[PDB]
């Protein structure tokens, strides 16, 4: 855990594409995620309780992530991939979104860099591929299919 | 609700390709999935041909005649059509028209009357 | 893929007429039944076993599962007389069986 | 203009800058017998395990 | 988000069945989960530190709304269907439970109407889906099938 | 719900692997976490608030079992196991974390025993069931498959 | 531990349907799936015709015989039999009933001593 | 699983050839178009129904989807005398059309 | 879909015997082998490749992959003179190989 | 980028196992996988054989010669070879090596120059 959590960021897209459990496994367990789940008691606690504030403060951090882990978990269940690092869908692409080839952005973008060139279609994108999956579940519920 | 009406030739000479067509009336086939053609045989009984799917115009056909029948749609007559290639004697049928409906909330079949086509 | 028994019922009215269907694979529970009288096309009886469909009088019934179904028609009336069919609809292939005759006398 | 479709990925090593909150942590060393030390008492949190860089 | 949040409510259960994602959407994101996770600080947050019965009730409320999630999530995974929105199980309807035909209640009954005529049924089909997802399982393991 | 909590902690594995959504669903209900979500006030929230050292420690422990669980449900995740109480990887078993036959373990061991068996080969597992899992989304992205 | 004793006629002429049947000792067939008849035929070796589901009663026929062979079980005689119609010379074979177990956690074969049917 | 038609084309220089292949079953949009030049082997030149190959002139085009399928080359030269064919990649078999031929003038 | 080699193998008392089984497809690690006496039914020797069956000797073991596999005998006993037989236990026809010898002389 | 060359027997007898061998150039076989055999047939046109995985040695046969055709590697020569049984006349056509690469990112091949070969 934690031993090389960015290390891919200066990569292009496909090397990084092949390290992302190493980021994932760090989205739920901060410092203070590993204390809170010991088998001894963490000692610290009673500071916390104490002064009130300090335990307010903590316990906003970790919800946050929480919620942040939760809220990226429900985009993918509606979109229709739970659970997969790497999922397909049928949402075509715009050429309009981004115009490069596939051997320029694999090869030779950084995530850093592609996310900085298509950030104001994110939700253009998002739109679209919970569309699809309406769509996909209509056409399931026939049962002479495709 | 709907009327299936077909027509076509009622005779088919060896290896001529058979063409018969059917109208929809009540309802578009651009849409409703499941225009399809079953074949009467006597001797043998009930059998598939295949369907359309009005919405996307793919196809599926019965294996039995996976490189002998095509069917197609013409969305503006409202109708729509088999063609079966290399037609022989034992090709000799009753053929019907007939849309099925088959969701998670509704069953449901219409037929036409059919043709009655002889092959020499 | 499926075979149907007897070939022919013979009953008299207001008789209860039992006609078999044998699947050769698991047709789970999509099976339909066909009424075809002389000069119609079929009639959707039963579909999915039991279940009728709609304008289909209670005289009509059936049950079965996998590979062994039957259908029962209760209080046979002179207006039931027809070809029955067994229809499958758990595979592509969607097979019918031979059809089998009830003539009531 | 090459027939590509949208692929979904999870766990791409991309950030923005932002403001938050840090919790702190200290050395449980010889200031953790410290006892009354202010600092000692609110950066309770373990930390310096030959940290990773 | 929230441009039809219970739009369907009043329409029949198939036409309903169409929008599940916009209410699924709106489960754990309120008004105060998008004020949490701003880049820049929400400036709100010293008042819930200085005044610590606020700072209470706000979380508490957002604990809540991801407890609520979970559960249901769980009972989804439980019974065999994890992700999804719409899922088909092998257990039977018993016409004891509710005793209508389809073109009646797919077409003719809100979700409301139904909700408050099979209520008391609730627990017994729950508890039928989670038998019949334990079956399932005992059969898997079983490399000769069925 | 806990009519047979750790009823099968004293059955062998092999029986205790059919009880596997009894210990499941008290994972995120305790009796506090179904007095929160009552449709009528609790009654008893002032008394937390009045006094917010007590409701800092109920919080505490509502989060840390929604921390505990989602934890959990992402190795899961990572391994390959998106839901499935019971599911079968690609990583073969050393014979040296364990040197016991099938019949051995299946019928004579407790999970407790099993459990204080291979406890120190935890992490070593663990680390093959992620590099497995990376190793097929690699696979996965190769069109002529297998 | 169960004994499977197999049981039938030594012979069958040309289209005749052939019938064999399987007693089984020590445990039940209404359970214990994996119930299942193999073919072990000179100069073309072993083969498997099929097996049953005790639990469930369902069956599943190696394809060569998907059209012409029938196992169904007798659980209050806790027998199960073999029937296939159509029997000609290439079916002489030595037939043989066995129980296959195999589970996540164990694997075992029981097998009988079988039956040789000549065929005509 | 796919045919091509017509067996063969005849154009002017500098006019637009068009070749249609059609697929038994559904191929998706996994289909690719080759150009064997007579002596060499087959040349990629269209993948996933429109991408062009790398090295693949803007003359070569194409569209289609499921079971309809085209092969469009604009402005026709002479180089491009060759025998095109239709490959199919949505499925196990890999099948190819037979190969049609277009012949400049 | 599985082929056994030799058809025979002739070896003095102590020798090890190897026979090789070959698939036409991927069995994965599926495969067990049998042993027929003449006189008796297949007894089960090994399973999933290389495990053993309850009661086996230890003389017998075996390997291989996909679609490569190789049953062994070490320190052959003359009561191992039987027919040994590749089962494949990864697809629905669950063929056999035909079945080998090992003779001891 | 690799090269292929292809070498065999330009001819073969009718029940005869026909051999052809194909040495890559430029990269490794032992990985890359998806290392071919393409027909070409007159009368007929383009049909594949096989392929081969060279990081794992599985390979993949087109139907029609299941039960006739072998592919495997020699990773030390960095060669890879066909072997086809009881080649008859019908068998005589055109043989490729070819390299193909399809991938999430990238699809591209690499054929060889192939060798004719007759069947008597
Ligand atoms: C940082 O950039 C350099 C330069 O582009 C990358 O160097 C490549 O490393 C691979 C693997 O050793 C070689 O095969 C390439 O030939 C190198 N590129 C060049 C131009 O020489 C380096 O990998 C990048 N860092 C990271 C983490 O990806
Ligand atoms: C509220 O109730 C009315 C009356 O039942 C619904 O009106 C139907 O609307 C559809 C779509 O335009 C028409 O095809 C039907 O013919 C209308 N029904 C009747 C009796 O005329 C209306 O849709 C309902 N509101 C919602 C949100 O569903
Ligand atoms: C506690 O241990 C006893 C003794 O091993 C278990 O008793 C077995 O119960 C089953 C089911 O009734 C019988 O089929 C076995 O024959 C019994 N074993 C013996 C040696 O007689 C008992 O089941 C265990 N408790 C639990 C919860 O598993
Ligand atoms: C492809 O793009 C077409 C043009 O859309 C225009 O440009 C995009 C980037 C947006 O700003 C949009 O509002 C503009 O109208 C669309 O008409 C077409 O639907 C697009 N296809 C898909 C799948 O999104
Ligand atoms: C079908 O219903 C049968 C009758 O059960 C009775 O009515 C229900 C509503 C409950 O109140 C129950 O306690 C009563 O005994 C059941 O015996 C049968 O198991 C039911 N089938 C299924 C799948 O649940
Ligand atoms: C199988 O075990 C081999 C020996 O590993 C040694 O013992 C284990 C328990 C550890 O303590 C390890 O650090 C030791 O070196 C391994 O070399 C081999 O990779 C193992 N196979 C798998 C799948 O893990
Ligand atoms: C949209 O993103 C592009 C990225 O290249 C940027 O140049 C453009 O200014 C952005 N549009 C707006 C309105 O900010
Ligand atoms: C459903 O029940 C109603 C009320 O008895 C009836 O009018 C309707 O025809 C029934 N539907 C079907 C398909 O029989
Ligand atoms: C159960 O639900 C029905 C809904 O129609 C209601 O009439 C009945 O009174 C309820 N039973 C009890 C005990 O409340
Ligand atoms: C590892 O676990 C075994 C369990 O049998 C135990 O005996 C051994 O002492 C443990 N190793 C260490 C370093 O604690
Ligand atoms: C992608 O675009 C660049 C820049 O125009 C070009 O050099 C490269 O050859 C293109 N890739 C392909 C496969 O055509
Ligand atoms: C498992 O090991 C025990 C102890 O050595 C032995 O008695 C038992 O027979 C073994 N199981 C099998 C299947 O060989």
């Amino acid at each position: 855990v934690f031993l090389g959590f960015l290390g891919a960021a200066g990569s292009t897209m496909g090397a990084a594409s092949m390290t992302l459990t190493v980021q994932a496994r760090n989205l739920l367990s901060g410092i203070v995620q590993q204390q809170s789940n010991l088998l001894r008691a963490p000692e610290c606690q009673q500071h916390l309780l104490k002064l009130t504030v300090w335990g307010i403060k903590q316990l906003q951090a970790r919800v946050l992530a929480v919620e942040r882990y939760l809220r990226d978990q429900q985009l993918l269940g509606i979109w229709g991939c739970s659970g997969k690092l790497i999922c397909c869908t049928n949402v075509p692409w715009n050429s309009s979104w981004s115009n490069r080839n596939l051997s320029e952005i694999w090869d030779n973008m950084t995530w850093l860099q592609w996310d900085k060139e298509i950030s104001n279609y994110t939700q253009i994108i998002y739109g679209l591929l919970e569309e699809s999956q309406n769509q996909q579940e209509k056409n399931e519920q026939d049962l002479l299919a495709l | 609700e709907v009327q299936l009406v077909e027509s076509g030739p009622g005779l088919v000479r060896p290896s001529e390709t058979l063409s018969l067509t059917c109208a929809v009336s009540g309802d578009s086939i651009s849409t409703n999935n499941g225009w399809s053609w079953i074949r009467q045989t006597p001797g043998k009984g009930l059998e598939w041909i295949g369907y359309i799917n009005g919405r996307s115009g793919s196809t599926r056909y019965n294996p039995s005649l996976q490189s002998r029948v095509t069917i197609s749609t013409d969305t503006s007559g409202n109708q729509f059509s088999l063609k079966v290639n290399s037609v022989t004697a034992a090709d000799t049928a009753k053929y019907y028209c007939a849309f099925f409906w088959s969701t998670y909330y509704k069953r449901f079949d219409v037929w036409g009357p059919g043709v009655r086509v002889t092959v020499s | 893929r499926m075979t149907q028994s007897p070939a022919i019922l013979s009953l008299s009215p207001g008789e209860r007429a039992t006609l078999s269907c044998r699947a050769s694979q698991s047709v789970d529970s999509r099976l339909a039944w066909y009424q075809q009288k002389p000069g119609q096309s079929p009639r959707l009886l039963i579909y999915d076993v039991s279940s009728r469909a709609t304008g289909i009088p209670d005289r009509f019934s059936g049950s079965g599962s996998g590979t062994e179904f039957t259908l029962t028609i209760s209080s046979l009336e002179p207006e039931d007389v027809a070809v029955y069919f067994c229809h499958q609809e758990n595979d592509w292939p969607w097979t019918f069986g031979q059809g089998t005759k009830v003539e009531i006398k | 203009a090459e027939n590509l479709w949208v692929t979904v990925y999870y766990g791409v090593p991309v950030w923005k800058d932002a403001e938050t909150t840090l919790f702190c942590a200290s050395d449980a060393k010889a200031y953790e017998t410290k006892k009354h030390n202010v600092w000692a008492t609110h950066c309770c949190v373990p930390t310096d395990p030959n940290p990773q860089e």
